[PDB]
């Protein structure tokens, strides 16, 4: 969309992710599978929870509606009694019609980032001890086991514990030891 | 309140015998369905 995550180079969705609204897949010596993460779709949901709440509040105070009767003589303010109701209800109607499909653009364009930021989250954190791939998608120069993973999903990998690993392997992906 | 009603005619007159007290005053419609009774209870009425 407008962010470039949900159908941009993120593409498509996992359907093996059940547990959540966005998440991480893996794949390493002992494990591969998926785990949504929780505390972010937890804040995306606070969110269209209130989107909701906010609109069923704005919508209490419309224009209200009790009745009125008329004479057979007095056709012409019958008439502008009506135009009247069916003024209003014309403009509640296109509040309402506009509100929904402005506020669907804006909180599918939401869900657009929760994914390009989660991705930029990863990122930051692995620096040069990982190689993004560019499908959504990073490749580690150092091998990274279960405990490491939910470091990295959990936000609070440690850059400087790898490095040496990292860059012992990065350093010969460079075939600047194929000189000797 | 307190207001006296003074007839007075010399024919082609129909008189009251019962007038009517406003007791609770508030809130109401006249409204125009042609449904009967149907023993529910809610807290939105329309008339379909
Ligand atoms: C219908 O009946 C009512 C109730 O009895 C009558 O109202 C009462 O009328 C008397 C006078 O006849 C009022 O007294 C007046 O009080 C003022 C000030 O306190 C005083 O200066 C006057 O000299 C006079 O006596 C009394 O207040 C009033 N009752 C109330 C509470 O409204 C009434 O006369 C009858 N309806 C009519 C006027 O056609």
């Amino acid at each position: 969309g407008l962010f470039g995550a949900i159908a941009g180079f993120i593409e498509g969705g996992w359907q093996g992710m059940v547990d959540g609204w966005y998440g991480y897949h893996h794949s390493n010596e002992q494990g591969s599978g998926y785990a949504a993460d929780k505390e972010s779709t937890q804040k995306a949901i606070d969110g269209v929870t209130n989107k909701v709440n906010s609109i069923i509040d704005k919508m209490n105070t419309q224009f209200e509606a009790v009745g009125r009767e008329f004479n057979n003589l007095e056709r012409r303010i019958e008439n502008l009694n009506k135009k009247m109701e069916d003024g209003f209800l014309d403009v509640w109607t296109y509040n309402a019609e506009l509100l929904v499909l402005m506020e669907n653009e804006r909180t599918l364009d939401f869900h657009d980032s929760n994914v390009k930021n989660l991705y930029d989250k990863v990122r930051l954190q692995l620096r040069d001890n990982a190689k993004e791939l560019g499908n959504g998608c990073f490749e580690f120069y150092h091998k990274c086991d279960n405990e490491c993973m939910e470091s990295v999903r959990n936000g609070t990998y440690d850059y400087p514990q790898y490095s040496e690993e990292a860059r012992l392997k990065r350093e010969e992906i460079s075939g600047v030891r194929s000189l000797v | 309140p307190n207001d006296a009603i003074n007839f007075e005619s010399n024919g082609n007159f129909i008189a009251p015998e019962y007038a009517y007290k406003i007791v609770k005053k508030g809130d109401s419609t006249i409204m125009k369905s042609e449904l009967e009774y149907g023993n529910c209870n809610t807290k939105c009425q329309t008339p379909m």
